[PDB]
């Protein structure tokens, strides 16, 4: 049976994850069955070139797959595309250098403004009649927050 | 803790969510996030599937987006267990006199009773609901903390 | 615990330390009085009556090891109906 | 007010015991601070053996006490006739936006739908439970010395909010270490203004950043991976449950906008999933029997 | 020189190689932030000198 084949399989990587790199092991590993049978394959173009294949690709991943997955008698649904988004910075070392700066301090400042903060309740044991939570800006969202 | 509703929804249950979907003979998920800084997700299957091979799908699945959630999620760590719906019987224990408070009670009853009370035969399992267990709790205050 | 050394600052005179609770929001009484309350569930395909009867001797078992202040108590059995039913059908069939 | 609640009902004749969790919601069984419920449990069945002591009666009475509260909403419910099922009786539904509009969208959607309901016949009242009248507070800080936001935000973090630090061993067992400001340091919205922070100087952040009230909501439903609003109904008198769903289907074909949808939860999705697929098995009965 | 030998293999690593950091939120869905050198500096062999 595949799921008992499955179900080894994940305790056996389980058991050797931690020694894997730090890159690797942040990234994560992925672990699945195989399904030999295919039924159909299906195209969806942009007859003008008006998009590109990221955004394509990213559409049939957010209002198809999913659809297609809950239907009775699938076993798995592929996609060879171009990837999914991402946000892309392009560096210029000349600059960076300009400004006496180097890479790792450019990849520690943005990783520190671009975290979300957890603030605790105002009145939360306490003797007050009200209760308010707390929140802040956290994640970025646009290009222009990121490049400023 | 400490955290707000739609700051738990997002960064928290969002991951899990997307990796979660995709096993055999769903109908649908459920998620809801407290004020409090709770997570409750609650998935159902298909009638006739066995409740173990459920619980090992949902495992593996949720085991693969562990390294995706926030530094203090994984320190904490997220727990899954089979629901078990019908009920046999429900008991109280309590203290006339007054003695005793609402976190003693329910510690008491966690180190001794429940140990006990889960090992019969038959028993699907047992809740407790109060007060929470002991910990070292230090209030500060940040006068004095300014001051030095 | 020692904080900072100048004069020693301790955690004593800065910050209040002691043993509590670990969550706070939910709270449980019974007639007003503090109570805790435990449920018991069944695991499917088992016996009905006699995890119920199980369960009621072994806590009159672990009731005498209980502190002077502490006392259990039974509020809700949903197992009686059933045990109402079986006995009536067998009247029934003697009548 | 559910002490005084308790106190009141353990005055009723026909009831023996009153159960009550202070704190805890009926929406999903989760915490909330402004929410309450009691279990009653009766006498054994030999007692009331009257007219006046059943069940329907005891609600009544109790509902009739408990209208003099002039303090909260108070409501009285019967229990279910099985345990882990949802209403047999009427239906529900969820509207959730598949284009991630927002909270206001969304809250606009349900007010549309409500009023179309109310204004079509064949169905009967209709409930949901969103909310978006919680008030809070919104923090907000400025660019404008030396101070780090890391620094700013890990006061806040750790000062409001809790921080789990280090393990203790008691009792055979292994507890935790929290930290947190004392009770009456952060009781009022301005005591977030009265914190202080390094940089070597002591700085508070009365200069720092700024606070307001807002609204918002307090419970997030999230189903399918969207957020969702809960709607809840039933069919008028007079007419089945067949074309209530009829109904309910084409007035949402055109009170709903672009980029929100509606799917049935429960009882209903499963009675739509297996269809009329079993009204062979009379026929089969019929000529098997023949 | 004072150099080190992990400087100069993490500034190898970020520019010519891809650098992994934190996450972000859009259209309801989480994806990821990643750091490169820009393509018509990282063309030719000489442009690691
Ligand atoms: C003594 C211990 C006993 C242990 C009992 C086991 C726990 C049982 C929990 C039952 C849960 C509530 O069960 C069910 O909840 C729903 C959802 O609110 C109630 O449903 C209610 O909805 C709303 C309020 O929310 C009302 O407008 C509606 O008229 C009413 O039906 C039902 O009336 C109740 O039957
Ligand atoms: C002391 C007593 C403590 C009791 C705690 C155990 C109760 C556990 C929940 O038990 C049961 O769970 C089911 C399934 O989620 C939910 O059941 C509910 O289903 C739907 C909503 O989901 C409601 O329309 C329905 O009226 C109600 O039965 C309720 O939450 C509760 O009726």
């Amino acid at each position: 049976d595949p799921d008992k084949a499955q179900q080894l399989v994940q305790n056996r990587v389980s058991q050797a994850m931690p020694r894997l790199p730090e890159d690797v092991q942040r990234l994560g590993v992925t672990t699945l069955k195989s399904s030999p049978t295919l039924t159909m394959v299906v195209h969806l173009t942009s007859p003008d070139n008006r998009y590109d294949m990221t955004y394509l690709r990213n559409y049939a991943v957010l209002n198809v797959k999913d659809r297609l997955a809950r239907l009775q008698g699938v076993g798995e649904v592929g996609l060879f595309g171009s990837g999914d988004y991402a946000m892309r910075v392009w560096l210029d070392p000349q600059k960076v250098a300009q400004r006496n700066l180097t890479a790792t301090e450019i990849v520690n400042a943005i990783r520190e403004q671009n975290i979300q903060v957890a603030a605790g309740t105002i009145g939360a044991p306490s003797n007050s009649p009200l209760q308010l939570s707390v929140n802040a800006q956290g994640r970025l969202t646009t290009e222009q927050e990121f490049a400023d | 803790p400490g955290a707000n509703p739609k700051v738990i929804a997002e960064t928290v249950a969002s991951p899990l969510e997307e990796s979660i979907n995709g096993v055999e003979d769903m109908l649908y998920m459920q998620s809801q996030a407290n004020s409090d800084g709770n997570l409750t997700i609650t998935v159902n299957f298909k009638l006739g599937i066995d409740p173990d091979k459920a619980q090992q799908l949902v495992q593996n699945r949720v085991s693969q987006a562990m390294p995706r959630l926030p530094e203090d999620v994984q320190r904490l760590g997220v727990t899954t267990l089979k629901s078990s719906p019908t009920l046999t019987m429900v008991v109280h224990l309590t203290s006339p006199d007054n003695r005793y408070d609402m976190t003693y009670l329910r510690n008491y009853a966690v180190l001794n009773v429940k140990d006990r009370l889960a090992r019969l035969q038959g028993v699907g399992e047992v809740g407790l609901f109060g007060s929470g267990d002991y910990a070292m709790r230090v209030w500060l205050d940040p006068q004095k903390v300014a001051q030095r | 615990i020692i904080l900072k050394t100048a004069a020693v600052t301790r955690l004593g005179d800065v910050a209040r330390v002691e043993l509590a609770a670990s969550q706070y929001g939910l709270r449980s009484l019974l007639d007003n009085k503090q109570a805790v309350a435990i449920p018991i569930f069944q695991a499917p395909g088992a016996n009905a009556l006699q995890v119920s009867d199980q369960v009621r001797s072994t806590m009159k078992e672990l009731s005498k090891d209980f502190p002077s202040s502490i006392k259990y108590d039974i509020v809700y059995d949903p197992t009686q109906f059933v045990r109402a039913s079986i006995k009536a059908v067998v009247h029934t069939l003697l009548e | 007010v559910i002490r005084k609640m308790s106190d009141t009902a353990l005055k009723q004749p026909g009831v023996e015991s009153a159960v009550a969790f202070p704190g805890l919601s009926i929406n999903g069984f989760t915490n909330s601070s402004s929410a309450g419920i009691v279990f009653v449990t009766l006498k054994p069945f030999d007692e009331r053996k009257a007219k006046d002591l059943s069940a329907n009666a005891i609600a009544g009475a109790l509902n009739q006490k408990y209208s003099a509260i002039q303090d909260a909403y108070i409501a009285v419910f019967p229990p279910p006739p099985v345990m882990g099922l949802g209403t047999m009786g009427g239906f529900k539904l969820q509207l959730e936006d598949r284009g991630a509009l927002g909270y206001s969208a969304l809250n606009d959607a349900a007010q549309n739908f409500m009023k179309a309901a109310q204004s079509a016949p064949e169905l009967g009242p209709m409930f949901s439970s969103y909310q978006i009248n919680v008030p809070q507070l919104n923090v907000d800080l400025d660019r404008v010395q030396g101070v780090a936001v890391t620094d700013v935000f890990n006061t806040m973090q750790i000062y409001l909010g809790s921080q789990y630090v280090n393990d203790f061993n008691r009792f055979g067992r292994v507890y935790q270490v929290r930290a947190q400001a004392d009770a009456p340091f952060r009781a009022n919205p301005e005591d977030i203004l009265q914190l202080k922070t390094r940089n070597g100087q002591m700085v508070p952040l009365s200069s720092l950043v700024n606070v307001t009230q807002t609204y918002g909501p307090e419970m997030v439903v999230r189903y399918n991976g969207y957020t969702s609003a809960d709607i809840n109904g039933g069919p008028a008198p007079g007419y089945s449950s067949s074309q209530a769903e009829a109904a309910v289907e084409r007035i949402a074909a055109q009170t709903l906008p672009r980029g929100i949808k509606f799917e049935w939860t429960d009882l209903t999705y499963q009675k739509i999933l297996a269809g009329n697929a079993g009204l062979w098995v009379f026929p089969i009965s019929v000529l098997l029997v023949f």
